[PDB]
């Protein structure tokens, strides 16, 4: 009944999907040992949308998690909540990716995705009503990027009806993390373009900037940045586990929000977000919440909307509230900032309530917008990739599996006339 | 709603106002007191706890109804030794108002004008006599049966062992009917009219 | 022997249709488990129908494509109350688009519902008519409901149906994608619908604020509003009254033409309690505030048209001879003005019952009250609004791939312009003076 | 007679068990969620 | 004052919580019990029989 | 629907209460007791109100609790 | 003074007459055990047992029914349970090597070899009887031995009585849901079989009455006990006018009467009402109105088959409980007032209307409620051709490469049975279509 | 086959109770009794629905218990 299933892979997209998992259960008042222990009754209504059940009450993930090199998937299961994932989730080979998209995509993916999409389709088909999928993966990476794609493509080809969304973390070259990542960054974007439903970028430099500016923590790790991610992945699906005043599923942002096919790539943010020394000054009333909901610096990306026109924005709020100061305070940002906004679309952003707030907290918001100021991560990509290509420098290791550079060349058009329409609707006039 | 921490103490509240209104609303033969007598009958043993089961015919029985979320809430904040039994008398001990300190003058003021013996504890005759000429003009000093026939105006309270109406009792059977009846004018307006005295 | 069938669709109907039957089980008695508290009039006839083995079962449905609300209404303290098979619930919502609510879901389920509604139809004798409820800025309340009322007309014929819809605000709103469906349907309930009243949200948002005094309203707080104007509103038909009004005697007395039939209410008195201590609430001032255009219930001014004809109920103790007198006044006053070819316009019915409160609730408790449903030329300019909202964003074709992909053709929004565009032409025409 | 299927239906060739190049890849716009372009408008009737 | 627990209720893991017993057969109350005649009239397995009628086979 | 009553406030006479009104005379709508029944009406207006704001007042302290303990 | 005689054959027949069994036992107040309890002594007046049970005169009663089987399992077990003392010993006949869904098995080797035994019983029980109104019997289609013995029974009673009525109730495949693979064959054969030697023949196929399981009694996994108890409800809604007063009384020949227009038709679904469980039994009024309007809605026939794409050529319909005529009469006028539903041309009076009193019994660990009125519906139309249409597309696709012919073959029947099978099959579907036009 | 109830609810009066209905007057067809019999048979009906109910819960029970002692 409107389920969905969570496939993630290589070391981005375990590490991502390890602390999701724990943030989920503690949500449900699942313990480790898979055994309910909730309270109330809204707790255990929806639980079917993320966990089966087996033999004495226990509840499993519905997750699959893939690698090219276990040594990933070796310390999850070691952590806490490991135990909660069925031991014939985990598929894995023994050679590795190599930084290298060919590898991953051509040689030893293709290999390897026939056990796994043995898994998934087993999964697909079992639930009562499937909903759609979610992906957790790096763009920057070898296993993640390459094999990550080839399974949205061969998902899409079997499933052509059913919403897919996925989780990029898109390479900002600030953090240099791999040398060859603009040769990855490029492919996975041009196989990600014809398929993917929904797409939401997320930047280190951003999740580096949250937790200094924002949180004042002296020391961040990936346990908190993961957890900044996880948050909001819960966040764009609360609506359809909890009751609300307005119900809104994947499909209904998606609606909602993209007002062509080829414009879907969003940005996220989550609030409220406050550090342990200031948050005795603040008020928490709806007001704060947009009014840092909608904060540049917020952002989880490297790309500034103060630069660009919104073309739709989305917001999903959480706890009980009044629907009045809802609907009147995002009218109100929309007339003291006409110039963010583009023209031809009247009241462009699309609200909804729960009642459930997180554990903790009384009121929450997760933002969800479809900017024009995206184009300026993809302007900085594809400089880059043309200039290192124009010399080619490190091509021998892609074309060492037979790959030909006539792709390489359309995977630069694909992504140069992206940029190019996603553009002129910055410009466009009523 | 996600009664983590003191969620559960502010969803509880909500109950305890919404079954007031609820027995304000009727502000007729309902009364609380009605509540106690009807879960001894549930109690068997007199042990003090009941099931949510049992707890939730109860509520129904008379005529308050909630939704089955709302029923859990209950359970887990008025479940003190942790079996799965709620505690009536402890549901029964809250949403009871202490009375009003002016409400206080009126009731022990009705009460004084009666006992005139000073002794405290007043013969339940004597309020079924008074009860009964401030109703009929022609009920006459002489009955035949004056004492089994008129004291049904008397005895829905408790007595002690003496058969006289403790004070303590007399104020406590006053303050659960002051639940039924928020309009603390009309509080006023029925105690001296049924009772023929008035002075404030 | 006299009954009505109401259809709740939607989110917006079904949420709606919980305030309306907590009024109406409270009003007539009957207990949220169904049964009779008194030892104990037949006036729940109208609404609830005796069942045979004790309780009392209500002659409506709800329908819906996401079983998330109607989860509730199985959950929450009317459980034990409806039927358990009068709530049909889907499995996939309609998500904003009227196309998937209208061509692809909509067959799946619309079988369900009228198997259902003829039950509930071969149970009455003496059907006055059906009540619709839906919201038009959504999915499935547009969608099926269009599909509804489209299989309505064939399927019953002259048996009358009356709407409330909830047309969007002028600014304020919920959705980005509304005013592609809320086009369309206006294009298909213009043909099907007997009558239709206009209940658009930010005015009711306005009443609460002014009147009730009230910083955080809620939609719980519009929904008990509502459901004062259709207890008024078929008052007369369950309870003895010095004027008797009924369904049939709407249409026979305040639609000139068939294709105007788009109207807009009122009610009054709507003051809290706090303030209520201080104004005299006498029957010749609550009329007064019924023609106030600040109080009215639809956010349109009729200042700037005519009134073509106006009925008003009246429920508690009011007196014939007060009424005649505050109708005269209200002809007096220039700034109200009625159209030329209407020498009388109004049609009057009173009601002995004062209106029941709703514990929890924030309207006063009084002995009169008057319910306003007026038909005026000044209801074009919502169209004309909706017009531009429509052209400005249909310009450069967005959103449009998800309507063409789901079977319905590109054609559809040409027609419902021109449609929508002969709308506001006719309008015109009538208010002309001879 | 006819019962004409929308989004899901309910019959498939290999969906259970069905598994037994570099040259060929996705070009531009083969994929369904691509190709801003729209097809040809009808001017349909509505009055039946 | 204290940091964040995982497990909640202190639900002990059952590899050291006691140990085995014959407990094997605790679903085997109804395991050999048929349900052609039976689940018309009773719930438990048929009692051993004494009488057959001719043609028994 | 039905008239069962002549006006809300009264209902109709007993049959040997209109012993004439052959001639008229006597009309029963000249009340003689309007004012009478307005002040009792004040009254009675007055109780509810006062109880509703009691009411109100309630709520809005139990409201206020709520965010004195989320502080 | 009036009998009828059950005969029960297969798998199917025997496990549907256990539940008609154990029904009667309870509604006659028999212990299964053979006698009334102890409890009562007050003599015993009655008698209304004497068309199902007879005296042995010895204190206990005795059926007059008959089981046939080929594989003895099913009948050890009958015979095993708590109802071994009920049932005569040499009554229940058993075989030793099943047809094993083999017509031709179960029609020229093995069947001969029972069928002089099964007619000796048969004598034995008609010569006691002496108002005899007929015989019912029971058979799943598509299966070997069911098929065989029942068309060899049907052909043999045929010439040793002659004029006496037989009513089959048989349980043709679902039009997609089946447990074997070669059925269709089976089928056709036992169609032939049938179309010439049964005077009422009533549609029983499991699909339907899953449906009517899951979407009315609300029971998601459902197995065969609830439709032999359902089953064996209209078998006693069917012959309750028989052994109980009413204020019309109908007889089994008052439905070959005025049900079989033309002696070549004789094909009809059945349907009852109400079947509703207790979670919302009397949370609808079920009014005799309301049940006879659900009596006729398509979802609810017993077979799957949609009367709307047909006509109707005639009605019978029999309440138990305490209805009223009148309330009949005004049901009768709104179900003719309805136009989804509508009659063949020549036929102005559709409906023959029986009313019993005695209330339907109910059997502990039951899935329906207890009800004071009930309406079941025997109802013949045109819309029957469905199933023999889609039967059609089902043989021909397997035979025209000659699939499984050899195991029919080898057991000595002729291999073209085949084609006339077909052709009076296809005979069977013109009839229907020719008498529903108008003219 | 057999007629001796007149009606489900009533049966045959005693000879002496029809002292008349030579003349069409007393005709004992307008009930006097459904009201009450109508009243009467909706308890009846309502302790059934109760009964059902009680023994499928017990039922359902008796099937939860099974698959908790094969866990
Ligand atoms: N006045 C009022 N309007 C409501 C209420 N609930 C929903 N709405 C209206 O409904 C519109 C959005 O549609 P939804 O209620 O979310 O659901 P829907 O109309 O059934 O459409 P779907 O989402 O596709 O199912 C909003 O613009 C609201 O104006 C309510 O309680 N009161
Ligand atoms: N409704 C119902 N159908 C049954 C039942 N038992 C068997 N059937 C049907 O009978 C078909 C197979 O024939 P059976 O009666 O089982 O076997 P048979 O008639 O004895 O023939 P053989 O298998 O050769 O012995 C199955 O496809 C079922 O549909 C039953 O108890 N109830
Ligand atoms: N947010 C986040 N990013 C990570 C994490 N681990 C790795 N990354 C990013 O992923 C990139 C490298 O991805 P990689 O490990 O090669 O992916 P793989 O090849 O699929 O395993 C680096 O730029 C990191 O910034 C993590 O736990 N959280
Ligand atoms: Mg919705
Ligand atoms: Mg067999």
């Amino acid at each position: 009944m409107r389920e969905i299933v969570h496939i993630q892979g290589g070391q981005c997209g375990n590490q991502i999907g390890a602390k999701f998992w724990e943030v989920i259960s503690d949500e449900h008042g699942i313990d480790p040992t898979g055994t309910y222990h909730g309270d109330s009754d809204l707790q255990l209504e929806r639980i079917n949308v993320y966990y089966n059940e087996a033999t004495g009450g226990r509840y499993v993930p519905r997750a699959i998690l893939m690698d090219l090199e276990p040594g990933t998937m070796d310390s999850v299961r070691a952590g806490p909540f490991g135990q909660l994932f069925r031991p014939d989730n985990f598929v894995f080979g023994q050679t590795g990716a190599g930084n290298n998209w060919a590898k991953g995509h051509y040689t030893e993916g293709a290999e390897l995705i026939d056990s796994v999409l043995d898994v998934v389709r087993k999964e697909a088909e079992g639930c009562d009503c499937l909903q759609g999928f979610q992906i957790t993966h790096s763009l920057g990476g070898g296993t993640g990027s390459g094999m990550g794609t080839l399974l949205i493509s061969k998902v899409r080809e079997e499933y052509p009806d059913r919403i897919m969304e996925t989780f990029s973390v898109v390479p900002s070259p600030k953090v240099s993390d791999t040398v060859v990542e603009p040769y990855n960054a490029t492919l996975s974007v041009h196989q990600l373009v014809e398929n993917a439903d929904e797409c939401m970028v997320i930047d280190n430099e951003a999740l580096y900037d949250i937790c200094f500016r924002t949180l004042k923590l002296t020391t961040p790790t990936y346990g908190d940045l993961n957890h900044l991610v996880s948050a909001a992945m819960s966040g764009v699906t609360c609506c359809l586990r909890f009751p609300g005043q307005l119900n809104s599923d994947l499909r209904k942002l998606a609606v909602n929000l993209i007002p062509f096919p080829r414009l879907h790539f969003f940005m996220i943010g989550f609030a409220p977000l406050t550090s342990r020394g200031s948050q005795q000054y603040r008020a928490l009333t709806v007001p704060e919440l947009t009014q840092q909901m909608f904060d540049a610096k917020n952002m989880m990306c490297a790309a500034d909307p103060r630069h660009g026109r919104y073309l739709t924005a989305s917001a999903l709020f959480r706890g009980r509230m009044s629907t009045k100061e809802v609907d009147e305070q995002m009218l109100n940002v929309q007339n003291k900032n006409s110039s963010y906004f583009v023209e031809w679309i009247p009241n462009n952003i699309k609200s909804s309530i729960c009642d459930i707030p997180p554990k903790g907290l009384k009121m929450a918001v997760t933002f969800v917008g479809n900017s024009t100021a995206i184009q300026e991560m993809f302007k900085r990509v594809a400089e880059q990739f043309t200039a290192m290509f124009r010399r080619k420098a490190f091509l021998h290791w892609y074309t060492g599996e037979g790959m030909d550079e006539m792709e390489f060349t359309e995977a630069e058009s694909n992504m140069n006339d992206l940029v190019s329409e996603y553009q002129q609707y910055q410009d466009a006039t009523a | 709603m996600s009664l983590y921490g003191v969620g559960l103490n502010v969803q509880v509240d909500r109950i305890k106002t919404e079954f007031r209104l609820y027995v304000s609303k009727q502000k007729g033969g309902l009364n609380v007191r009605n509540l106690r007598r009807i879960f001894e009958q549930l109690d068997y043993q007199q042990n003090g706890q009941l099931n949510l089961d049992d707890f939730k015919a109860g509520l129904n029985k008379f005529g308050f109804f909630l939704k089955n979320v709302d029923y859990q809430c209950l359970l887990k904040y008025f479940d003190v030794e942790q079996n799965g039994n709620v505690n009536y008398l402890a549901f029964l001990s809250c949403i009871s108002q202490t009375l009003n300190q002016r409400r206080a003058n009126f009731v022990l003021k009705v009460f004084d004008s009666i006992d005139s013996e000073q002794k405290g504890a007043v013969h339940p005759f004597s309020l079924a006599e008074r009860l009964e000429v401030v109703k009929n003009k022609d009920y006459q000093i002489g009955s035949k049966t004056r004492e089994q026939l008129v004291g049904e105006y008397v005895a829905q309270f408790h007595k002690n062992q003496d058969g006289l109406i403790t004070r303590d009792e007399f104020v406590s059977y006053y303050e659960d009917l002051g639940l039924g009846i928020s309009s603390d004018q009309h509080f006023i307006e029925i105690l001296q009219t049924q009772w023929g005295i008035k002075e404030d | 022997m006299r009954e009505v069938i109401s259809i709740h669709v939607g989110q917006g109907g079904i949420q709606v249709g919980n305030a309306c039957w907590e009024l109406f089980c409270l009003e007539h008695g009957i207990q949220p488990d169904g049964q009779m508290p008194s030892d104990r009039d037949d006036a729940f006839n109208t609404f609830f129908s005796e069942t045979g083995a004790g309780k009392h079962v209500p002659r409506a449905v709800f329908l819906d494509l996401e079983p998330t609300v109607i989860d509730e209404v199985r959950t929450g303290t009317y459980r034990q109350l409806f039927h358990p098979e009068q709530l049909i619930s889907g499995k996939e919502d309609a998500a904003n688009n009227f196309a998937r609510g209208h061509y692809t879901i909509g067959k799946e389920i619309v079988d369900l519902c009228l198997d259902r509604i003829r039950k509930l139809a071969d149970n009455c004798t003496g059907l006055q008519g059906f009540l619709v409820f839906n919201s038009v800025g959504g999915g499935t309340g547009s969608g099926l409901g269009s599909l509804l009322l489209e299989r309505l007309s064939v399927d019953y014929g002259k048996k009358s149906k009356l709407g409330f819809t909830i047309y969007p605000s002028p600014q304020v709103s919920t959705a980005v994608v509304e005013p592609y469906n809320s086009i369309l349907s206006t294009h298909s309930l213009l043909e099907h619908t007997d009558v239709a009243v206009m209940l658009d949200n930010e005015a009711i948002y306005d009443i609460c604020r002014r009147n009730l005094d009230i910083e955080r309203p809620t939609y719980t707080n519009l929904n008990r509003l509502i459901a004062q104007v259709i207890s008024s509103l078929t008052a007369s038909l369950r309870f003895d009254g010095a004027l008797n009004v009924d369904i049939t005697e709407f249409q026979t007395n305040l639609v000139p033409y068939p294709r105007i039939h788009f109207m807009l209410s009122s009610y009054a008195p709507i003051i809290s309690a706090e303030k209520a201590y201080h104004e005299q609430l006498s029957v010749a001032e609550i009329t007064n505030s019924a023609f106030e255009p600040a109080n009215m219930m639809a956010k349109c001014d009729p200042r700037h048209g005519k009134y073509m004809a106006c009925s008003m109920m009246y429920r508690g103790d009011v007196v014939p001879k007060d009424v005649n007198a505050s109708i005269a006044t209200i002809k007096t006053k220039r700034t109200i003005q009625f159209v030329d070819w209407c020498p009388t316009g109004f049609k009057v019915g009173i009601n002995y019952q004062p209106p029941t409160v709703v514990p929890g609730g924030d309207l006063a408790k009084v002995m009169r009250a008057v319910c306003m449903i007026s038909n005026s030329t000044a209801i074009a300019e919502v169209f004309s609004r909706l017009d531009h909202k429509f052209d400005l964003m249909y310009a450069k074709r967005a959103f449009v791939h998800w309507y063409v992909g789901e079977g319905m053709e590109e054609g559809e929004f040409s027609e419902a312009r021109e449609d929508l565009a002969a709308l506001e032409k006719d309008y015109e025409e009538v208010g002309i003076e001879t | 007679f006819e019962l004409s299927k929308g989004p899901h239906s309910h019959k498939d060739f290999c969906s259970t068990f069905g598994r037994v190049s570099t040259s060929d890849f996705r070009k531009k716009n083969t994929g369904t969620m691509g190709s801003n372009k729209l097809p040809i408008i009808k001017p349909f009737k509505y009055a039946d | 004052q204290y940091a964040y627990d995982f497990n909640p209720a202190k639900t002990q893991s059952l590899q050291s919580r006691p140990i085995e017993h014959n407990k094997f057969s605790a679903w085997t109350g109804d395991q050999l019990y048929r349900t052609s005649y039976g689940t018309h009239w009773t719930s438990k397995p048929q009692e051993p029989k004494t009488h057959v009628p001719p043609g028994y086979a | 629907m039905k008239r069962v009553k002549e006006s809300y406030f009264r209902e109709h006479p007993h049959w040997s209460d209109i012993n004439g009104c052959s001639g008229a005379k006597e009309f029963e709508g000249e009340d003689l007791a309007y004012d009478a029944r307005i002040k009792y009406q004040k009254e009675t207006q007055k109780q509810w109100i006062e109880q509703q704001i009691r009411e109100k007042k309630m709520r809005e302290e139990a409201e206020r609790n709520e965010e004195r303990a989320y502080a």
